[PDB]
RNA sequence: GUAUAGUUGAAGGAUUUGGAAAAUUCCGCUAAAGAGGGUGAAAGCCCCGUAGACGAAAUGCUGACAACACCUAGGAGGAUCCUGAGUACGGCGGAACACGAGAAAUUCCGUCGGAAUCCGCGGGGACCAUCCCGCAAGGCUAAAUACUCCCUAGUGACCGAUAGUGAACCAGUACCGUGAGGGAAAGGUGAAAAGCACCCCGGAAGGGGAGUGAAAUAGAUCCUGAAACCGUGUGCCUACAACAAGUCAAAGCUCGUUAAUGAGUGAUGGCGUGCCUUUUGUAGAAUGAACCGGCGAGUUACGAUUGCAUGCGAGGUUAAGUCGAAGAGACGGAGCCGCAGCGAAAGCGAGUCUGAAUAGGGCGAAUGAGUAUGUAGUCGUAGACCCGAAACCAUGUGAUCUA
RNA sequence: GGUAGCGGAGAAAUUCCAAACGAACUUGGAGAUAGCUGGUUCUCUCCGAAAUAGCUUUAGGGCUAGCCUCGGAAUUGAGAA
RNA sequence: GGUGUAGUGGUAGGAGAGCGUUCUAAGGGCGUUGAAGGUCGAUCGUGAGGACGGCUGGAGCGCUUAGAAGUGAGAAUGCCG
RNA sequence: UGAAAUUUUAGUACCUGUGAAGAUGCAGGUUACCCGCGACAGGACGGAAAGACCCCAUGGAGCUUUACUGUAGUUUGAUAU
């Protein structure tokens, strides 16, 4: 039978055009009054893919 | 060619003959072979299907 | 070539037979080592699994959503035009006819790159504010229908 | 027309080795038949057959076309009448829809409420309006689809007696348990039984002659007949000796090979704590093997990814399905992948997002090649390298023992 | 003759229910499950480690990072002593 | 392809090339003047292994090229004899 | 007449040492012709039973409760008959 991609990476990640993905930061969606202004401007802007975690993640997001 | 049913009824010979009509012509039929004789019309209902 | 065969060059490997006495190299375990649970039958955990650490789809949160209507187009820049020399209404079908848009999705949307030197003309559903220009500067005629 | 008995069906002799030829050597003949099996060894021409041709009293089956049954009419008008009731639908509580009450349409079930009648009623994923498409609450219906206890005719890069059905042999038998239940081992003389008349020892079993036979060291536990294990005879050595049992050196004694820098045996001297598994560590007094033989563990289907090879190459490529020998072998362009990206999205496009910004920044583009099949390495879903529990759930069987 | 396993019976011991009862026996789900044991069969050549950090209802398990190996690419001079 | 210089201990493991078993296909062969199997031999190659001869044995089997696997045994307080 | 448990191959000496840390087998010395028969039980960490004690399995099972979530039953209200 064929394979079935995780339905929890399909809503968080979605793929570029060069072969890596696009990440939204975390530390957005709770308490900010803790968090400085620096921070909580520098996470708004999406990251890029670390090469750890491209490896054994790959086979899951098979196809989307 | 087609029903040549009295030329194809005298082929029940020695191994040295084995025959296809002119649309089962396989790879294997061929290669095993040495020679192959052919009529003339054999070979235009080939160019046919081979263009 | 008859039938007593050659294959291509580094056309047919072999094999590697596992678990076949302590010379060829994968004896006695198999390529697997001492104890542990890579090393039982069917062992080894799930996919994305690391540990009892929070792993990173549940790091990262949730984004977006899916328009149910979506329209998106079946692009041709500008250059694939180029060999279709003078007159021919460009179009839905004859355009294609040859190997260029098989499956258009919602109607054919045209960019622009690089350069049209012809006199051509389109039938279309979409174009970019600068391939009418592009075809009008070579002298064609253009329609959006 | 077919199913259940059938008929007919071409062509060879001699020699050599043989116990016996189909084997060998000469010279022939046949084929709409050179697929297969059998015969004293391996057969186109010995036999049974095969290709072809022919054939049915009786019963069953399938076409056909006759008869007999059935069934089926137009155009216009629109005053009045009919068109499926405790039904539709709603509240409450559950289930079925990929949908777990969720913003929850559509389908059922239990209970309690409960409509309209063509100017009507339902639906288009809460709901309303507009538009569009449809008439529930009455029944019947062939084919394309899934399976094989059994019958006939076939095939296999399927097994060859610990394999293959548990069962090639009088096997669900012998045997085990009150019962439900569990369940084995065991194939082969030779071509022909021609299976040893007769004599001798012995109570017999068993044996030695004599015969049958090509062979009896093929004599019925019967083709071949390995290993552990038990014996007989002999060339060399051994009764002052501490030996993981070997190897290195070596006197004497005997022997004569796939001929060569030979074979057997070994007085005596040096050196030397087995084999596995698990461990920071083994000779271990950690853990396994009585010996020999047989069987006994990383595979396949569907996907994903990468290396190698092959054909095309800005393009590549079929699927289900029809004809075809369970086949190569053509039609079949629905579909899928690459050729353009950015944004959650409306959208824009070699550019776009955030932003007041023509600023800066992210991600793109600037020659930047994929695709189909084979093969190999790895991974996922399947029991997935095999062997091993204590326990769990659902049908059944037992109070002849004991309370 | 009667009483049956979520049960029966007990002048009470977790006692008996076909030599076994902290819940009988037989068949079926079932090749249950096991981060744990033991095993895994022919040979040669080339290279050849680790017993560490972080996190883990984790501490004899796993994940990435470090150390090994094979195939490419690019200027080099980036490596070393 | 003479000849130089350098290198060749090794567990888990990565890489490369070969030996051997059964079956299929095509070509070429052997066999009652003795095939497969068994026994003995003082033989050849770097390895797994391959020949030749003597005895037994009584109907099938090798060699070359490619292919497909129920493809190799010394240990499981393994199963059967 | 005729078994059984066990069993890596055994031509199986003593002392002081050495050694995963008390040896028939290692080192260095002492003692010792070859083969049996009846008795004893110091040793071969002797034989039988994959610890009767302890810890772990992110193991089971049986029991208790003001541990969590439920439920048979018992009760009360509306509504129907």
């Amino acid at each position: 039978p064929k394979q079935k991609t995780h339905r929890g990476l399909a809503k968080r990640v979605k793929r570029t055009g060069g072969g890596g993905l696009k990440r939204g930061r975390a530390f957005t969606s709770h308490r900010f009054h803790g968090k400085t202004k620096k921070q909580r401007r520098q996470l708004r802007k999406a990251s890029m893919v670390a090469k750890g975690d491209y490896k054994r993640i790959r086979q899951q997001l098979a196809r989307m | 060619e087609n029903g040549n049913d009295f030329a194809a009824l005298s082929a029940r010979n020695l191994p040295n003959v084995s025959v296809v009509t002119s649309d089962n012509v396989s790879v294997l039929d061929v290669v095993s072979a040495n020679k192959v004789l052919a009529t003339q019309t054999a070979l235009t209902q080939i160019e046919e299907v081979l263009a | 070539m008859k039938l007593h065969l050659k294959p291509a060059e580094g056309s047919r490997q072999v094999r590697n037979r596992v678990g076949r006495g302590t010379s060829s190299g994968n004896g006695k375990t198999a390529g697997r080592g001492q104890k542990g649970q890579k090393a039982r039958s069917g062992g080894g955990v799930r996919l994305g699994f690391e540990g009892g650490q929070t792993p990173l789809f549940r790091r990262l949160p949730k984004r977006g959503f899916t328009n149910i209507n979506r329209k998106d187009y079946a692009v041709v820049n500008l250059d694939t035009l180029n060999r279709f020399e003078d007159g021919t209404e460009v179009t839905p079908v004859v355009l294609k006819e040859a190997g260029i848009v098989k499956n258009e999705k919602a109607g054919i949307k045209v960019l622009a790159d690089g350069e049209l030197t012809k006199k051509l003309t389109v039938k279309a559903a979409k174009f970019s504010k600068s391939a009418q220009e592009a075809i009008e500067a070579a002298g064609g005629s253009i329609e959006v229908i």
